[PDB]
């Protein structure tokens, strides 16, 4: 693996650079490209037709068509966040996080050494979802909830896969990512976005784009409960964030 | 890339059928409430 | 590339190399003016490795110890970067940079808030200087917290143009019980002196596993607790 | 490297010669309890 050896920072920049500019045919040619390589089903974007979008980013954080998305209106039922596959998901032993086959990680390393949120959740359950190149990159509510915290994390832009997973130790708790705690009708909640090499910008709805630029300190900011005024609220299947490149 | 979702001690149930590699759409279901809620 | 460097230096320091550790040891003396007169071995022909000199002991008579209780004593060899009051959450880097309390502590903020409105004191440690550092107080250790960080230069030259320098620097929070309340000493690292070492744990770094750390331990009173006097050794800094 | 201390507000007033640039010793005084 170059995973150590390779300019993990400066790479991101470069594809943000182009990622970020409105270049007509080169943008559409890396666009085809990439739907060729990686089997993009366009079938369920919003605006099939590559030329539509300014900037590979534009398609990078392209909508989907609301009806290819049908959102379980059970109250009783949480819902997937994110298109991808489960890498790992279930009880939460204590403060140990299944990574990979005998790779353990710490909830208390995951939340940037916060003992405080560790413990709303030891014991409890996790589940991590991998978005694939092809896949759609916003994310959305699981269920109702009122964001009370978020907190970004600064960190390294290793690579996230099933390979990385499998070898790299503490992957997502040491890469860059931004940790949202919410109160909702099961207890509290967290969705972290976790980035990684090139894929390396969070944004969320309520702040915009988090990342970049990349200042090296933890920042934290916090928001009332639902009753009071200056509170934010999102339903279930709402989008609440977005991974681009940079 | 990756999203992390933590809920706190006996919330929620993971739907069983769900592993490492099942395949995640927008909406699917993830978990159902241990606690019953009504519409 | 400051991590390589600094693991490239660190290879170096560590390799028990005779001649070429003292050549490497007498340039630098040269270079730097350090005072050997000091040290507890003044021969630089008596140091194993370039660490071994780097950490080097001084004479037990040279550094006496203020003997007033009502007395807090500096804890480090060096010059004052900056001190002062902590404007709220505000903490003087150099002119025309700040940096927040809570940004230091790692997004701590209980103990950021024990803090708010009170001194800081800012130490920096040239390459000439003794690079352990010692107690300012009689204290217990209740919680020490190992930051992952970039390894930035400190210096004058750094301290006045990058921002958040000690903030997103690697680095090591050790927080006291004290007479005077809680007390907070923090080892900053840097580009080539980037190990940081406690008396009660050991090198905390390298190795670099890139997540935050804590430790805690218990108040005075209860069983396995870890109590240092007034000038006692706490750490240190060597290079890797 | 760099050494830094928090000491919480109105606990200690720090020796007043002290400034930017100040050679310190390991025993020298730093602060007085108030």
């Amino acid at each position: 693996s170059l995973q150590y050896i390779l300019p993990k920072l400066w790479l991101t920049r470069l594809a943000g650079w182009g990622a970020s500019k409105r270049a007509g045919w080169l943008t559409k040619l890396v666009i085809d490209l990439f739907v060729k390589y990686y089997k993009v089903d366009m079938k369920e974007a919003q605006k099939p037709d590559t030329a539509s979008y300014r900037t590979f980013n534009e398609f990078f954080v392209r909508p989907l068509r609301d009806e290819v998305r049908p959102i379980d209106t059970d109250p009783n039922v949480l819902v997937m966040p994110a298109d991808g596959v489960i890498s790992q998901l279930g009880k939460i032993e204590e403060d140990k996080i299944l990574q990979a086959k005998g790779h353990n990680y710490s909830l208390e390393a995951l939340l940037a050494g916060n003992y405080l949120m560790a413990d709303l959740f030891r014991n409890g359950t996790f589940v991590t979802t991998y978005l694939s190149p092809r896949d759609y990159h916003r994310v959305h509510m699981p269920c109702n909830g009122i964001l009370r915290e978020m907190i970004y994390v600064p960190g390294d832009l290793f690579s996230v896969n099933h390979l990385t997973a499998q070898n790299v130790p503490n992957l997502f708790a040491r890469n860059e990512r931004v940790i949202c705690l919410f109160d909702t009708e099961f207890g509290p909640m967290a969705q972290i976005l976790v980035g990684a090499t090139i894929v390396g910008s969070i944004e969320t709805v309520w702040a915009g784009t988090i990342t970049p630029p990349r200042e090296g300190i933890i920042k934290r900011w916090t928001w009332p409960a639902g009753e009071n005024d200056g509170s934010v609220a999102l339903l279930k299947g709402q989008e609440m964030g977005r991974f681009k490149l940079g | 890339x990756t999203v992390i979702n933590l809920f706190a001690p006996g919330k929620v149930n993971l739907v069983e059928q769900l592993e490492s590699l099942s395949v995640t759409k927008i909406g699917q279901p993830l978990a159902v409430s241990t606690g019953h809620h009504h519409h």
